[PDB]
């Protein structure tokens, strides 16, 4: 894996060419990722090139902040999946929320290793 | 004497290679789940072929595969032959479809040893359920637990299956939700329920477009079904109203209903009152979810009263994002540390701040407590609760999983927790730590206790 | 993401031929559990060479093989990469010696994620017993379940146990029944238990020597064990006195004591009216064992009497040769017809009679009546019972399993129990027939119920 | 002819070498015969010849009787298991009882299908 911290992120937050970004994809890409054992509340896929996400570690495409928290320049093509239920146990449910906003991550050694999710709870 | 080999596959395309050694298992295996394999009606003649000379089959799972009406056919003729035992089948997200439904029909026609059958995920709409249930209709066909989850049916589909209900004695379970039946098709289904003599087991509604008036239909199926343990009805605008109608049947002496899922059902501590005698007088209720109602610390009030009373032994209690505030964590705080039932509590995504949980952390902490799992995601948690938590996690020992996600704990607050659960006297076995942020170090340390010890599992 | 196979052989001699097929599934099976496969030390190094590259491994269970300390060793060795995970391991009756407990002792101090260990039926001796208490006082060894009946243990071994039990404080079970460890070593194992810290869970003594001595020991651990679920002491010559002894450590508010086995500890009516005190103020007390107790209808009055008393939520009562007789049925009777706690009673191995049968069956044809498991072998019934028995099969819709065994049921008897168990309105699941003399007539007419109605089997 | 019936007979109550006799013995032969899920209460093995026991079911080695009941003219090896227990439920622990006995059998076309294990209630 590529740099570990950074591969983590990219399996729970990144989906190049998502193919769908409705409640079935959500559904879906939660359980391939394993976000489903126990099911997470929330969790947001950004789509598009990696290169794209890498730079907002920097300052071509990303903007300092706080704890060492970075919100990006550009926009990005997401989506949010949010837990739809009565229980936190599986089966998980997810409502899909699209959009084309700009992401807040968190740096370490130039590269992604954290999302904030809580930007994406409500727009 | 006996040869049971289970295969179970999820999340992950096989290749020809794979799918090579793989097919010899499916000749041998009582239970086979391929889940999300990538299998295409290439594959399903191996599939079909294999489970002809599988005389052990119990159990096939293909879901989430692209096999579509033709792929499905397919499979289904490897299981027509006269050795064929399968008891349940799930068929869920396979791309079927409303013609798919005629070879549904044969199959529980001539398989008297399925019982279950998982459907849901797949646009049947009310013309393929319609020709379902003429299988489902036929004497030959011994089929006790049905799932329709999102089939795109409607308030047309309701008579077929309160004709089917209606004549099927055995039947044990009908989940229906996702489907919009409205009003008009769940009273349809109630008076097939009431009419019918089964002894039904678990009846799921959730979103259907159930009303408030729908609740005195079902409050005739809970006050007669004394089989009856699982009733979910949650994200159906029932409001107080519903609640109050509903309550008169979980009363009745007969009722012995044991889950109750009534979350977003748009509930304020009105209903939550109606809701509160039931509680307190039956003691066969274990699971309630409350989740997404406008209950507020008045709801969790009456709530509270009543988990401190006798009678009530409610074991699970599902209240994530009710609208509760630090203040009433007190009362919370009393029961972790009186009742003696509850081993599940949800509060997640309240916002009780490091006030309310450092109350709750002194019930808990005290001797006797009880609680198992406890959620406090998302409740407004910094590193000034995680010095309480440490040490409630060292004073009880009850707890065997903790979920603190999405709280704006730090690295001050993490170490403290990686401070007590080093400890052999903490018993914890399950730590979920989602989407909060820590350092190189502290991701260190964390992975550290990982393998220091392997009987607790941190969670991201 | 996932791809989990398992492999369960049990009583099978396998074959070089076949013993080849299933090499390549020990290698990615997560549970591999060979009973009684005619292994020899031959097959086990074959089984080490593929455990090894084995990451999935989490249990393995040998069960009944001849291996010896030798083949013992060379399967042991396979799980001493570094890769390993296993978590569960049994090797009961696999003719390990205390010779033999050297590389076990060694192995234990190697796998922190081994948590369940099954020894039961070698001939360890205490000398044995001792060096793998070594091991498992190593602060590396993480185990949490220990079984060791008939393992030639003698009052010796309880000192070395109770410094694992000091000393390890997630210990969560322990089981040495059918051990002649005494009324000593019972009071050691009861000392080291008093202050260890672990929150034992389960411990088991049966036919140890437990006296009602022991049973002031015994109080003072259910007393303060909070986290005592299971406590076995069957076939140990308590009397009514022991049980007197024990009642106040039962009745401790502290104590949630779940299951509770004294069958043939020499009670009568007498303890157990001690018994039925705690009975009716712990409603945490689900399971209770009260077979081979010379009870009478004395003592049956008495549990009828508790049974209907709020506050006794008992589920479980084996109350098998307890010298009941009809008389006692009337009570039974009004218990099955009005307790809404209790789904399983055996009552098998009294005289019961046709006459006290037939007054069973009217309490259990109640409406809402919810017994689940009803066992009736060996009672004095005969045809003449039969008819009321058919038609509660169907008056009654709790039932899932009846047992009538070795009663002199007839063709006649059992063909109108086959008119009701044929009918779809019948739910019943499992009919135990064993030892009952019907013709080839009936025989057929059995063998086609089989093949028409496949949810329910007819053991034998 | 070995059929069905003699068949299910024989694998219940047929033990041809006892190869031990002991409460190890039934533990093991019970749960092999399937006659452990769940425990069965009582059951009785007939050790030695085959044929001898064929031979009960018309006047040969054993005397006719009623309903086809008859005893064995000559004395059994036999084994009985009884349940030693404080549930119905396995594992199923069972007490070892060795004799030297005659045995009474239900008879049907010149083949035992079943053996009355009420005489082996008590030693």
């Amino acid at each position: 894996q590529d740099n570990s911290r950074y591969t983590h992120f990219l399996t729970q937050h990144y989906d190049a060419k998502p193919q769908g970004r409705d409640d079935r994809y959500c559904e879906s890409i939660m359980r391939r990722r394993g976000l489903t054992s126990p099911c997470k509340d929330i969790n947001t896929f950004i789509h598009g090139n990696k290169r794209s996400i890498k730079a907002i570690c920097e300052n071509k495409n990303g903007n300092p902040h706080r704890e060492n928290l970075r919100i990006s320049k550009s926009s990005f093509q997401v989506t949010t999946c949010k837990l739809h239920g009565g229980s936190p146990w599986p089966p998980c449910q997810y409502r899909a929320t699209a959009g084309f906003r700009n992401v807040v991550v968190a740096c370490e050694n130039g590269l992604p290793v954290h999302l904030d999710q809580s930007i994406f709870r409500r727009p | 004497s006996l040869d049971i080999q289970s295969l179970d596959i999820q999340c992950e395309e096989l290749s020809d290679a794979r799918w090579a050694e793989l097919l010899p298992l499916l000749q041998q295996c009582q239970v086979v789940r391929l889940d999300d394999c990538g299998l295409t009606e290439a594959r399903c003649k191996d599939i079909s072929s294999a489970l002809r000379v599988n005389p052990a089959l119990a159990e096939l799972n293909l879901r989430s595969n692209e096999l579509g009406d033709v792929g499905v056919h397919c499979v289904l003729q490897g299981l027509q032959t006269p050795s064929c035992k399968i008891q349940k089948l799930s068929l869920q997200n396979c791309c079927l479809t409303g013609a798919g439904c005629g070879v549904l029909s044969s199959t529980l026609r001539t398989l008297p040893t399925l019982q279950e059958l998982h459907l849901s995920d797949n646009l049947l709409g009310d013309a393929g359920l319609q020709l379902l249930c003429e299988g489902l209709l036929d004497p030959q066909c011994r089929l006790e637990k049905l799932q329709l989850e999102y089939c795109s049916l409607s308030a047309a589909s309701c008579e077929p299956l309160a004709s089917v209900l209606r004549a099927k004695p055995d039947f044990k379970e009908l989940t229906v939700s996702n489907n919009d039946i409205n009003e008009a098709g769940v009273r349809v289904l109630c008076q097939g329920l009431k009419d019918s003599p089964c002894q039904l087991e678990a009846l799921k509604l959730e979103s259907c477009g159930v009303t408030s008036d729908n609740c005195r239909d079902l409050c005739g199926i809970v006050a007669s079904k004394a089989s009856l343990r699982e009733l979910a009805l949650g994200s159906n605008k029932l409001g107080d109203v519903g609640m109050a109608e509903l309550c008169p049947g979980l009363l009745h002496p007969s009722s012995r209903l044991r889950t109750l899922w009534i979350w977003e059902c748009g509930i304020t501590a009105k209903g939550c009152g109606d809701l509160c005698r039931v509680l307190r007088a039956k003691e066969s209720l274990k699971e309630l979810s409350l989740a997404g109602n406008e209950l507020g610390d008045e709801g969790a009030r009456l709530l509270c009263e009543t988990l401190l009373e006798p009678g009530c032994q409610l074991e699970s209690l599902w209240v994530k994002s009710c609208s509760f505030t630090a203040a009433c964590c007190s009362h919370f705080s009393s029961v972790l540390a009186q009742n003696r039932f509850l081993l599940e509590l949800q509060i997640s995504n309240n916002r009780l701040e490091d006030a309310g949980v450092r109350e709750l952390c002194q019930g808990l902490g005290q001797p006797g407590s009880v609680l198992r799992v406890l959620w406090l995601a998302d409740c407004d948690v910094s590193d000034s609760s995680c010095s309480s938590l440490a040490a409630t996690l060292l004073a009880n020992h009850s707890l065997r999983e903790l979920d603190l996600s999405n709280n704006c704990l730090g690295d001050a607050g993490i170490l403290q927790l990686v401070e007590s659960v080093r400890q052999p006297g903490c018993l914890l076995e399950q730590l979920v730590l989602y989407d909060i942020y820590w350092s190189e170090e502290m991701e260190d340390r964390l992975q550290a206790l990982e393998k220091d010890k392997p009987s607790l599992r941190v969670i991201s």
